[PDB]
């Protein structure tokens, strides 16, 4: 069972694995984001609502006047899309906000509001997203590609190796806020630990600690453990729990209770300590000398002196022990020490500290931050203060606090947006542990860390920027609050927010023209993610690592599709099912593998929570019961793969193709091609310019439906009904009633566009595909876009192709064609270039669009119209004129050669001069349409009036149909009311149905109903008039102009560029090539059956480029066509349907057990015929990416044709009619027409302009530029004694102005001879160094 | 906006305050702080208006040259130089 | 404003200048006020920083960013980098009388000429055409000529024809590696838009025909035409300057042709009969009365100028294959047959070319090479050397070797997991066993493929070199690596790791069968690796060759014989084991100072 629009041409699908989940809606990313950006909801938590409830409420400078926010609403599109597309305006809306100013009663906060004063305030014009996830900025259609960046939080960097080359590994830890200032801690080659702020100079972290108002003793407390002494009779029995004595040698016999356990000079074992805990020792003998190195815990005062017998962190000495122990404070504290269990790195940092207090600590903070300034305590205070805890300059998004407490393994997801002293200490502790050897680092590209942005996010960010600006302003405004003389608007400047928004959209490197020449590329240019621009690395900052692929990329990012060249992996794309976690993280559908069942339940999992599990690959069977029919199954847990038990696993993939992006999910027989060739394939596929007709590729991938319907160029019903009035210009469906709303029973009117320009000058049009009267269901395709076909994507044309060498005409990559395809013109493509001529006003007076032009041959002038606008259909070429637009003269530009004539004729002669819109040299073609734009209230001319009358007549038509359709039900009910009570036969029809309430019907409540529904009729009439004249006003009227202009005209050239030796064509398999020569039909190799073969590729292609996929495709395609010659023949000779359906069903059986399971006995036997005629051209075949069609089925189908199972057959030359030994391979293969056309590349330059700062001939092709002649060439020339060549090359043809003039003369008068001269730009350098005082000279 | 401008701005304001210190009553205007404040304020706005309309003049000179070499002109940009060169001129 | 078309630049120099001059006057003015010297100090500082930023921005703390967050340009920035005067306009410079386009083949061309579209041809010579017209009187003034050339008054073409008669042109590709990246030609005019190309030279240009773009310039002075003529013509550049190798190597498809020609079938039509002239060979081939690759006795002759210049000829009877003779009719004079009796893969034709050039001179060689390309293309065409799903034979015992390999590895792994060996050496054993199975299946396939000729010879059968188009290429050496095949049929072993480690389990599959997801994923990673390395490699090679060319840049043969009898005693190199360069090479073409003795003394 299928969509009734699917039954129109059903494609056979090989493929053994069923699916449990459909493909989701592709563009869902942009939709969800931008939706989430403008959504009035509780708490907001996001978008406008967030920034509003953040910045607002807001008040005076404690001046007891407050500015509070309540609510908001998005205004409206004043127009719709196509309207803007016409004019060139930004599709947008305003933002209506609810505010209130509330001043306070005098000398009391809670003191009554001086005035509750609110108002609705205008602010900003946010653009809006089409239903296809794009934008309209200035007519044009940009797209916002989403970024991906390093999530905010904290990270543990390793930096192995090259640190000091000592072999030791350094470390560092970095905290990054969403917005704010980062922070770093790190090491020196000497185990010294340091802070660094804003990647500025390095400072001892001790300084930070001091800033925390921290006694250095409290620092020591934080990090190290405790060690306790008591002064004995002698030998200082220290407290001990035996554990810490794991890993030490006995310089003295470890003893307790007298019974020694360790001998003098014995390294204690762990098991010793074990039996020692069994002995439970606490106090131990100590050679006091052994205590020389144990630094003091902290300070130590005396009592009689009352003075510090020791300061915090003093190096312990024996006499020092005397002083200490003398004073009887037997409780002595020092610190635990170790090297491979507790490295004592804090102590030395303390040593190096030059600081004493919190205050001088802040002083250092300042000095390092702002240099050289003699500080005031308060300066540094405020600096550090707002540096890390004030929302003015720092924030962690919720995802921040999340990741933060997460990496810290703590158990809270919530928190603040700002830090805490704790947090920093926690960082330092963790890093110290890492330094000891407990704890592991992170790596960069591990997707568990890289988060993803969207449009709504960066949107609200720029929004915050603008809001902060107007915040500063209006805050200072409320500062001068003139009480009660101010509504909450007068203080409000609503310009700059809109300014910033418009900037962002119209200008941000995360915004570019929608790549628009394919329903494919249009969708590739949205499901694309990068790490460039603000918050990403730089195209030449590119580090190797990020530019690679991380095994975590599984099913989250296409492995194979990225635009190669100067950047790889940076502009990689997104896979099929991959969603986005609410935090901008990725997830992936996954099925539960319960006790023995791979059930049908599914979830979505991150890049890290995933790591705990083992998950089954796709291509492995189960017994319809989840039990892998095998036992050791291919699985994966973490950067790994292995055979696993029948019950180790936890999950399974959803479907094979969930590994790749859609831009590859098509190129069939993928698992028979290398990745490189697959890469070139997908990329060169992305640029298949749409040609004239549209034929499907015969071999597909079963995944071309969900491309179209999710693309835009289609046209799809919104509810079932009946096609009622088709036309090549528009579609009229009567909706069905149960799918209809009370008011406006209505008719779905689809206004397909005709030929309009794509962003790269390629036609588009939405041609219908339906039959008048046919029904459609709720959501079927109605009209097709470029390179589309009945809902099938169709990017090229499939062709009978042969594989063999031929007179070198396929030597390197020459593709060789016959006339017979360009005979059919099946590779022609139209092109559309918009040309524009405006009318502003310079000084000296404004300008005109007259047909009145000086010093031009009237021959040309004739071609224009009376206005000055050439007509529709004039085949035009370059060096001509399309509009006449003339300017006043001006003075400094008056040559004597016209001073003459202006003297004679009277100065009414040289007052004006031409600016006409020409035809850009190098182009030709035909005019299709001309748009003319003028200021309204300013005069509108002939053409303007014509466009007016046409468009209004048109727009009236549909609503005319509307009323005349919806009304007639009223006369239905009317006569239904007159029927009962003497129905009249010919009064109701031979007379106007309006002429029913003039005939006297027996006047009871039924005539009351007559007059009732008559008034209702007339009311609906008049309000229909209201609607239509609203439309008339809106359309008839002109259009505002960016003031400074008067009126502008746009003209639409068009050209049909067909094909030529030089163009670039390629199959989806990265097998590109230029068509070299096109011989006559008679010379193409022909089979015995007469039929010649279109193109003859090269055989050498496969060995080097190990991409078998092409050949297998070709064989399958020959097979697929091999159903045509069967059905077509069976049908041409007439035939009853029985055998037809029979052969159909058979051909559809044709394979191993697949998901297809179609049946044709279903049909009412006519649609059978429809299907057959769809087939008549050939049979369409489907094969998913990794659920393919093995060789055996291909041999099979081939037999079901009539062909030799090899696929090879014998052929004859067409120039000697003799047989080809070694039978060759022909089949049917999809070829695409790559849009690098030669006529865009050829370019010459006899001589033209020159740059002015240096008279070198200008560059580029738009300019008549000369080629680039390089230093490499300079050498390649010096290798030969090619002297005069090089000289005359680089002076006489480049810069020697005198010289080049002399040359030009001598050559155009028959004398090849050169005057050397001396370069010019050299003199430029000479004077350029003369600029600086370095006097340069040129000795005799 | 611009560090480079800001340097010259402050230069202006400083000289302005220098010369204007000459005359400052005490019996009235019991504060010199705001005096110098608004003095420099005005100096700044003077400087900035000068520079704005200078670069405006640059735009104006530009837009009056479309006759460079051959066909194939541009429409998008020119309108924007124009529209700025108009906006600034509004003042 | 430059205003020189396109977007407009800002020539920001003045700005600095402006602001610079600004401060200067301020200084005076403030000195003119008797300013508090602290602030006069400040203004002195401002001036100093200003002139600084004018001379070379950035050498201070904060380089004065221009705008949009960009640093501006001092007097020094016009000077340095790959955009300062030197590396931008003093050395590299766009030049007039030039053109650029896409390229194609056009095999009908002989060696010394290039195709050329009509249009570019027309513009590139406008001055010449004007001169010719006005010499002819067909026009009278330059304006008349401009108009005539505009709308192609149909005379023009023949005019242009005369102008081209021998006027050279110079062709080049973009990344100019070496002395042959740029050459000369004599064009033939095409009513097309692209450039044909004598399909041999495409090697020097390192050029695929997949959308390359070549550039073309034109000499003006007669002297220039001469320079090009004698010194950069394709008829003058045949021995790679890196090494006396002939650099005109018939590349790949001529190769397949020739190989398919010089060969032998076990028993073909009329094999082994006797003939008396390669004329008859041709006939009996085309007449379809004799097969091509078939043993046959044929009478021939051959020449040699071994004597004093005189190429004495002399006959004999050989037993060879037909196409051997068919070709042999082309081999020019001074060559012995045994040069050809072989099966003639690629390097054979290379060395043949070389000796031909060495003994014969130049013109014989070029004519030879041209004829060779012709014949090869023709016979490859006749061949029908296709390829299809049956060109890939399969090791039947693939599954065998693989099943036993995995059976063992399961054992050794459960041995370790039982705690009987170390993980590192267990990994090593796995490495080695997969290497073993790899090489074994390689032998299996390659051998099975390379010999499956089993065809009676009026008797039982014999087994000679088989004829798989794939195998035919390989043994031809025309295109493709034996390892390429290995990947096609054999499992392509194991791949790398982002580190450079190797995955434990290998790629068990071929390309015939399809890869499963994971293996394919891994291959993906490796390919991306290699590509990024391609990028960086091109990069570094750039700056390398830059320094290289720059370091010599001046060494020129100034004289003949420095008057000395020293030098170095060269010897073959021995890596300890096998030797690498026979002494024959270091000596070949390097003038000896001292003479040489025999090992026997005084000899
Ligand atoms: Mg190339």
């Amino acid at each position: 069972v299928y969509s009734y629009t699917e039954k129109k041409r059903i494609r056979k699908d090989f493929g053994k694995r069923p699916q449990v989940l459909d493909v989701p809606y592709l563009l869902s990313i942009q939709l969800d984001s931008f939706q989430k950006f403008i959504e009035q909801d509780p708490e907001g938590q996001y978008g406008l609502e967030a920034a509003f409830r953040s910045v607002f409420p807001i008040q005076s400078y404690s001046g007891n006047s407050e500015l509070q926010y309540v609510s908001y609403r998005l205004g409206e599109p004043v127009f719709d899309v196509q309207e803007c597309q016409i004019r060139g305006v930004t599709y947008s809306a305003p933002l209506r906000v609810k505010l209130r100013l509330v001043i306070y009663e005098r000398e009391a906060p809670e003191g009554t509001v001086k005035d509750i004063k609110e108002q609705e305030v205008y602010m900003g014009e946010i653009p809006l997203m089409t239903d296809n996830g794009t934008f309209v900025i200035n007519g044009t259609e940009r797209v916002i590609v989403s970024q991906l960046h390093r999530s905010p939080g904290v990270f543990f960097d390793s930096d192995k190796g090259k640190t000091h080359s000592s072999g030791k590994v350094l470390y560092n830890a970095r905290i990054i806020p969403y917005r704010g200032s980062w922070l770093d801690f790190e090491f020196d080659p000497k185990d010294n630990l340091f802070v660094r702020i804003d990647r500025r100079r390095k400072l001892p972290a001790t300084i930070i600690l001091r800033a925390l108002n921290y006694t250095t003793e409290q620092i020591l407390d934080l990090f190290f453990e405790k060690v306790i002494f008591e002064i004995r009779d002698n030998k200082l029995q220290m407290e001990l729990v035996p554990e810490r004595l794991r890993g030490e040698t006995a310089s003295f016999d470890i003893e307790a209770n007298g019974k020694v356990y360790v001998e003098k000079g014995r390294r204690i074992t762990a098991r010793h300590i074990r039996q020692l805990e069994k002995d439970d020792v606490k106090l131990i003998e100590v050679p006091v000398e052994y205590i020389a190195g144990k630094v003091v815990a902290k300070d130590y005062i005396d009592e009689s002196t009352g003075e510090l017998i020791c300061a915090a962190n003093m190096e312990l000495s024996l006499d020092l022990l005397a002083k200490l122990s003398q004073s009887g404070h037997k409780r002595i504290e020092t610190l635990f020490t170790n090297d491979l269990d507790h490295g004592p790195y804090i102590s030395e940092t303390l040593r190096v500290d030059p600081t004493n207090d919190r205050l001088s600590a802040l002083v250092e903070i300042y000095r390092m931050m702002r240099p050289g300034e003699p500080p005031t305590r308060e300066a540094a205070e405020s600096l550090f203060e707002n540096l890390f805890f004030s929302e003015d300059r720092y924030d962690l998004s919720a995802v921040g606090r999340m990741k933060f407490n997460r990496s810290l393994l703590r158990e809270e997801i919530e928190g603040s947006g700002i830090l805490s002293k704790d947090d920093i200490i926690d960082v330092m502790k963790k890093l110290i542990d890492i330094r000891n050897g407990k704890g592991e680092v992170d790596d960069i590209d591990h997707l568990g860390n890289r988060r993803i942005r969207s449009v709504g996010e960066m949107a609200e960010n720029q929004f915050r920027v603008g809001l902060v600006r107007v915040e500063r302003a209006v805050k200072e405004r409320l500062s001068l609050g003139d009480l009660d003389t101010l509504m909450p608007q007068d203080m409000i400047n609503a310009k700059p927010i809109s300014a910033a928004v418009k900037e962002f959209f119209g200008s941000s490197q995360l915004s570019q023209f929608m790549d628009q020449n394919n329903p494919l590329s249009e969708i590739t240019h949205k499901r694309r993610i990068s790490a460039l621009g603000p918050g990403g690395l730089t195209r030449e900052r590119a580090g190797f690592e990020v530019r690679d692929v991380h095994p975590t990329h599984y099913g989250r990012v296409c492995p194979i599709e990225t635009p190669e060249g100067p950047n790889i992996g940076l502009i990689n794309s997104l896979s099929v099912y991959a969603q986005t976690n609410e935090y901008g993280f990725l997830e992936t559908p996954y099925r539960k593998v319960t006790d023995g069942v791979v059930t049908d339940e599914i979830h979505y999992l991150s890049a890290i929570e995933e790591g705990n599990y083992v998950i089954a690959q796709a291509n492995s069977n189960l017994d319809e019961e989840g039990h892998f029919v095998e036992d050791l199954v291919t699985c994966r847990s973490k950067g790994e793969s292995s055979l696993f038990s029948r019950d180790q696993v936890d999950y399974m993939d959803v479907s094979t193709q969930q590994v790749v992006s859609v831009g590859a999910s098509l190129i069939p027989f993928l698992e028979h091609d290398d990745a490189n060739r697959a890469l070139m394939g997908a990329n060169m596929q992305r640029q298949a310019v749409p040609t004239l007709r549209a034929d499907k590729p015969l071999v597909g991938t079963g995944m071309e439906r969900a491309v179209a319907v999710d693309s835009g160029v289609t046209a799809v019903a919104k509810r079932g009904g009946v096609v009622q009035y088709v036309d090549a210009s528009r579609i009229v469906i009567k909706v069905n009633e149960d799918e209809m709303y009370p008011g406006e029973a209505g008719i779905d009117i689809y206004n397909l566009t005709k030929y309009t320009r794509s962003n790269q000058n390629t036609c588009i049009n939405q041609m219908p595909c339906v039959s008048l009267g046919e029904p459609v269901e709720r959501g079927d395709v109605l009209a097709d876009g470029p390179s589309t076909d009945l809902g099938e994507l169709a990017l090229g044309q499939n062709m009978r192709v042969a594989f063999m060498p031929w007179n070198g005409y396929n030597f390197e990559d020459s593709i060789l064609v016959s006339e017979r395809v360009v005979q059919e013109d099946r590779f022609t493509t139209i092109h559309i270039q918009e040309l524009a001529c405006v009318s502003r006003d310079t000084k000296l007076g404004p300008e005109e669009i007259t047909a009145d032009i000086p010093n031009v041959g009237e021959a040309a002038l004739s071609k224009l119209d009376e206005s000055g606008i050439v007509y529709i259909g004039a085949e035009v070429t370059g060096g001509d004129i399309l509009v006449g637009k003339v300017t006043p003269k001006g003075e400094t530009q008056l040559t004597p050669e016209e001073k003459l004539l202006r003297a004679i004729f009277g100065e009414k002669a040289s007052d004006v001069k031409d600016s006409s819109l020409r035809v850009p040299n190098g182009v030709s073609g035909t005019v299709i349409d001309v748009q003319v734009f003028t200021r309204d209230g300013v005069e509108k001319d002939k053409r303007a009036l014509e466009i007016e009358e046409m468009q209004l007549k048109q727009a009236k038509k549909d609503l005319s149909e509307e009323l005349q359709i919806l009304e007639a039900g009223l006369f239905s009910r009317i006569r239904a009311v007159l029927v009962a009570g003497g129905v009249e036969a010919e009064k109701l029809d031979k007379l106007p149905r309006d002429r029913w309430l003039e005939l006297g019907l027996t006047d009871e409540e039924k005539q009351n109903q007559l007059e009732q529904l008559a008034e209702q009729y007339d009311e609906l009439k008049h309000e229909f008039e209201k609607k239509l004249e609203a439309k008339r006003r809106k359309i008839t009227q002109g259009d505002d102009l960016a003031p400074g202009v008067l009126k502008i005209v746009k003209v639409y050239l068009a050209v049909k560029r067909r094909i030529q030796p030089g163009d670039k064509m390629a199959g989806r398999h990265g097998n590109k090539g230029v068509i070299s020569k096109i011989n006559p039909i008679e010379d193409m190799p022909y089979d015995e059956n007469g039929t010649p073969v279109d193109i003859v590729l090269n055989p050498l292609g496969v060995p080097s480029r190990m991409n078998i996929g092409q050949i297998l495709e070709t064989h399958l395609g020959m097979a697929a066509k091999g159903i045509g010659d069967k059905i077509n023949a069976m049908l041409k000779q007439q035939q009853e349907v029985a055998k037809l359906r029979e052969f159909i069903q058979r051909a559809y059986d044709l394979g191993a057990d697949v998901r297809q399971k179609v049946d044709l006995s279903t049909f009412s036997d006519e649609e059978v015929m429809r299907l057959a005629e769809n087939l008549r051209k050939g049979m369409p075949i489907a094969t998913p990416v990794f659920d393919g069609a093995k060789e055996a089925e291909i041999k099979e189908l081939l037999k079901l044709g009539d062909l030799p199972t090899s696929g090879q057959i014998r052929l004859y030359d067409g120039r000697t009619g003799e047989q080809f030994e070694r039978p060759v391979t022909v089949g049917y293969m999809y070829m695409l027409k790559l849009n690098h056309l030669v006529d865009d590349k050829m370019h010459a330059r006899s001589t033209g302009s020159y740059s002015l700062v240096t008279q070198q001939p200008l560059g580029g092709k738009a300019q008549f530029g000369g080629q680039r002649f390089g230093e490499m060439e300079v050498w390649a020339l010096e290798a030969y004694g090619a002297a005069y060549t090089l000289q005359e090359m680089l002076t006489v043809k480049s810069d020697d102005v005198n010289g080049r003039t002399k040359m030009y003369k001598n050559i155009v008068d028959g004398n090849h001879q050169m005057e050397p001269g001396m370069p010019e730009s050299f003199n430029v350098l000479l004077k350029e160094i003369r600029s600086l005082g370095i006097n340069i000279e040129l000795e005799d | 906006y611009t560090q480079s401008w800001k340097q010259e701005m402050i230069a202006d304001g400083i000289e302005a305050s220098i010369k204007g210190l000459h005359n400052f009553d005490e019996t009235k205007y019991k504060n010199p702080h705001a005096y110098i404040t608004q003095a420099c304020f005005n100096a700044f706005v003077q400087r900035i208006k000068k520079e704005r309309k200078e670069v405006a003049k640059k735009y104006s000179y530009f837009v009056h040259n479309v006759y460079d070499s051959r066909d194939d002109d541009m429409v998008a940009l020119v309108d924007e130089t124009f529209i700025q060169d108009i906006y600034d001129k509004m003042t | 404003v430059p205003l020189d078309g396109g977007r407009f630049a800002t020539s920001d120099l003045n700005d600095l200048y402006r602001r610079v001059i600004n401060r200067n006057n301020r200084l005076k003015r403030l000195l003119d006020l008797a300013a508090p010297d602290i602030i006069v100090r400040n203004e002195k500082r401002m001036l100093q920083e200003a002139v600084d930023a004018l001379l070379d921005n950035g050498r201070r703390g904060r380089a004065i960013t221009g705008s949009n967050k960009r640093p501006l340009k001092s007097l020094a920035d016009m000077i340095k980098g790959k955009q300062g005067r030197f590396r931008q306009n003093l050395l590299g410079k766009r030049v007039d009388y030039s053109g650029r386009s896409v390229i194609t083949v056009g095999p009908y061309l002989r060696l010394h000429q290039c195709g050329l579209p009509k249009k570019m041809a027309l513009e590139l010579f406008k001055p010449f055409i004007y001169g010719k017209l006005e010499l002819r009187g067909l026009a009278t003034t330059i304006k008349a000529a401009k108009k005539m050339v505009e709308r192609e008054e149909a005379v023009v073409w023949d005019i242009l024809d005369e102008v081209i008669r021998e006027h050279p042109v110079l062709l080049n590709r973009a990344p100019t590696l070496h002395r042959l990246g740029i050459q000369a030609f004599e064009p033939v005019l095409i009513e097309g838009k692209a450039i044909q190309l004598h399909p041999l030279v495409c090697a020097a240009y390192n050029a695929d025909f997949d959308g390359d773009q070549m550039a073309v310039h034109v000499p003006l002075t007669l002297e220039a035409q001469l320079e090009a003529r004698a010194l950069m013509m394709s008829t003058n550049n045949i021995l790679s300057p890196a090494n006396g190798e002939p650099i005109i190597v018939p590349s790949q498809d001529v190769v397949l042709g020739l190989y398919y020609m010089t060969r032998d079938c076990v028993n073909a039509k009329g094999e082994g009969m006797v003939l008396t002239g390669p004329k008859e060979a041709e006939r009996l081939y085309r007449s379809g009365l004799a097969s091509l690759h078939a043993r046959v006795k044929v009478r021939i002759t051959e020449y040699e100028k071994d004597a004093n210049g005189e190429l004495v000829a002399k006959t004999s009877l050989k037993d060879t294959t037909v196409g051997r003779a068919i070709l042999w009719m082309i081999v020019p004079k001074g060559l012995p047959y045994s040069i050809v009796n072989q099966a003639l893969g690629k390097k054979a034709i290379s060395k043949m070319l070389n000796t031909c050039y060495r003994i014969l001179g130049l013109k014989p060689t070029v004519i030879f090479a041209d004829q060779i390309m012709y014949t090869g293309f023709a016979y490859a065409a006749r061949s029908g050397a296709s390829v299809g799903i049956d060109d890939m034979v399969i090791p039947e015992k693939k599954h065998e070797i693989i099943s036993e390999a995995e059976a063992e590895v399961a054992e050794i792994q459960e041995q370790f997991q039982s705690g009987l060996v170390t993980a590192g050496e267990r990994y090593n054993k796995v490495i080695d066993i997969w290497a073993a199975a790899n090489d074994r299946v390689s032998k299996a396939m390659m051998d099975n493929l390379q010999t499956e000729t089993v065809i009676n010879r009026d008797g039982q059968e014999e087994k000679q070199v088989s004829f798989n188009s794939i195998y035919m290429m390989a043994d031809s050496g025309a295109r493709g690596s034996a390892a390429q095949i290995r990947q096609l049929a054999g499992m392509r072993g194991l791949m790398a790791k982002p580190d450079g480690s190797i995955i434990e389990t290998p790629i068990t599959a071929n390309f015939r069968e399809g890869l499963n997801v994971l293996q394919y994923f891994i291959s993906t990673h490796g390919a991306r690796k290699g590509l990024a390395d391609t990028a960086l490699k091109t990069a570094n090679s750039g700056y390398l060759t830059r320094r290289l060319v720059d370091v010599a840049q001046d060494l020129v043969v100034t004289e003949d014989d420095c008057g000395t009898h020293e030098g170095i005693m060269m010897t073959p190199v021995i890596e300890g084991g096998d030797v690498k360069e026979p002494l024959r090479d270091r000596v070949l073409g390097r003038v000896t100072a001292e003479d040489v003795l025999k090992p026997g003394t005084a000899d």
